[PDB]
């Protein structure tokens, strides 16, 4: 029993994405399938379902007319065509299987795939410094998209480190802070792969 | 509706969680466990049946429209987020409870507070970020109030919190106040005032531009 998703991506509003979720380990055509999304910092939110034989679909109000769910039983794959994407669609989308002994529950899930919708463009961050028990840090500001990594002294300093979850600013750019409390030298190593930004910052 | 929103228990204690559904139809109710960064794992199906691989310490039952999920004795891997779920025949849509978080109970710890002025680096770039750090506190609930020359700030700050620390089980919080540079440059006193249980009275850190 397995489900592998793919298709997630960073997209601008109005564009389209197609998600995939291939199934293996039980025979696909026997069960109904669903898509459940989870926005950043929110709960499970149901999206749509498609019947076993693929002929009757159903959608949540917020995506009707825009997303269409379907499946190809022959190739054991469920699909979610997503058009007219808006900024509020960004969430992790999982495909899920109706239960075998009760199908009002979801017994299996895909690993999930990220859908990011933004009118922002890829950008490297600016790393600004935050200066008996002292605290210092690095403000990793104005970047897009997620994610970024932060370490101190090339991984050597680890105790007392708190790297906060990124926050999405009004500008559409992310921003995150990474601190460390100390009772020598301090360098935050920042890596923003989407833009090839490697920045060491000695505080 | 799920509740409570948060359950602070120690390992070995009994965790009892609530979910109020639309119907009492026993068969349309389920429970999931979810940890950060991972997909939902089915625990209970049909309101009282344990799914494949779910240990005996997890139990469930329904009384009217109120379903309860019981964790007889909390183990270390049980501190996660739990959702209840519902779906019937037609129409087919599922609905999810908004989730209950099982948190690690710890002793109260007041946050040590730090205020950070915008660096000269960012100011030459056109902006001003004022940061407020609340370090290693418990419990989670904490209120930060930003101040500029005595003016109460509202809508211009954002905060984020870390997961419960693995060694001490506390929380750390960061609050960033965004001001335009020229705005920042025309005021003098900046302060984050913090309210927390471990503090008998509010504490505020401040600096003069
Ligand atoms: O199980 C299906 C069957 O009961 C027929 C005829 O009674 O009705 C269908 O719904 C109109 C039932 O399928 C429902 O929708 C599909 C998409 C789901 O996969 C099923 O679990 C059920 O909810």
């Amino acid at each position: 029993i397995n489900l592998v998703e793919s298709g997630g991506g960073v997209v601008q509003p109005g564009r389209s994405l197609r998600l995939s979720c291939a199934a293996s380990g039980f025979t696909f055509s026997r069960y109904g399938m669903h898509w459940v999304r989870q926005a950043p910092g929110k709960g499970l939110e149901w999206v749509a379902v498609v019947s076993s034989d693929g002929r009757t679909t159903y959608y949540a109000d917020s995506v009707k007319g825009r997303f269409t769910i379907s499946r190809d039983n022959s190739k054991n794959t469920l699909y979610l065509q997503m058009n007219s994407l808006r900024a509020e669609d960004t969430a992790v989308f999982y495909c899920a299987k109706e239960g075998g002994d009760n199908k009002f529950s979801f017994d299996y899930w895909g690993q999930g795939t990220l859908v990011t919708v933004s009118s922002a463009s890829t950008k490297g961050p600016s790393v600004f410094p935050l200066a008996s028990t002292a605290a210092l840090g690095c403000l990793v500001k104005d970047y897009f998209p997620e994610p970024v990594t932060v370490s101190w002294n090339s991984g050597a300093l680890t105790s007392g480190v708190h790297t906060f979850p990124a926050v999405l600013q009004s500008s559409g750019l992310y921003s995150l802070s990474s601190v460390v409390t100390v009772p020598q030298t301090y360098t935050c190593n920042v890596d923003h792969k989407p833009s090839n930004t490697k920045v060491d910052k000695t505080v | 509706t799920q509740s409570p929103a948060t359950l602070s228990l120690s390992p070995g204690e009994r965790a009892t969680l609530s979910c109020r559904a639309s119907q009492s139809v026993t068969n349309y109710l389920a429970w999931y466990q979810q940890k950060p960064g991972q997909a939902p794992r089915l625990l209970i199906y049909g309101a009282s049946n344990r799914a494949t691989g779910i240990p005996a310490r997890f139990s469930g039952s329904g009384s009217g429209t109120d379903f309860t999920l019981t964790i007889s004795s909390l183990e270390p891997e049980d501190f996660a987020v739990y959702y209840c779920q519902q779906r019937d025949n037609w129409p087919p849509d599922a609905t999810f409870g908004q989730g209950t978080k099982v948190e690690i109970k710890r002793t109260v710890a007041a946050p040590s507070v730090f205020i950070f002025p915008p660096s000269d680096e960012q100011l030459k770039s056109g902006t001003a970020s004022v940061v407020c750090l609340l370090n290693n506190f418990y419990p989670r609930e904490a209120k930060v109030q930003w101040k500029v020359d005595n003016a109460l700030q509202s809508g211009n700050s954002q905060e984020s919190v870390t997961e419960q620390d693995s060694k001490d089980s506390t929380y750390s919080l960061s609050s960033t106040l965004t001001l335009s540079k020229a705005d920042y440059e025309k005021h003098k006193v900046y302060a984050c005032e913090v309210t927390h249980q471990g503090l008998r009275s509010p504490v505020t850190k401040s600096f003069n531009r």
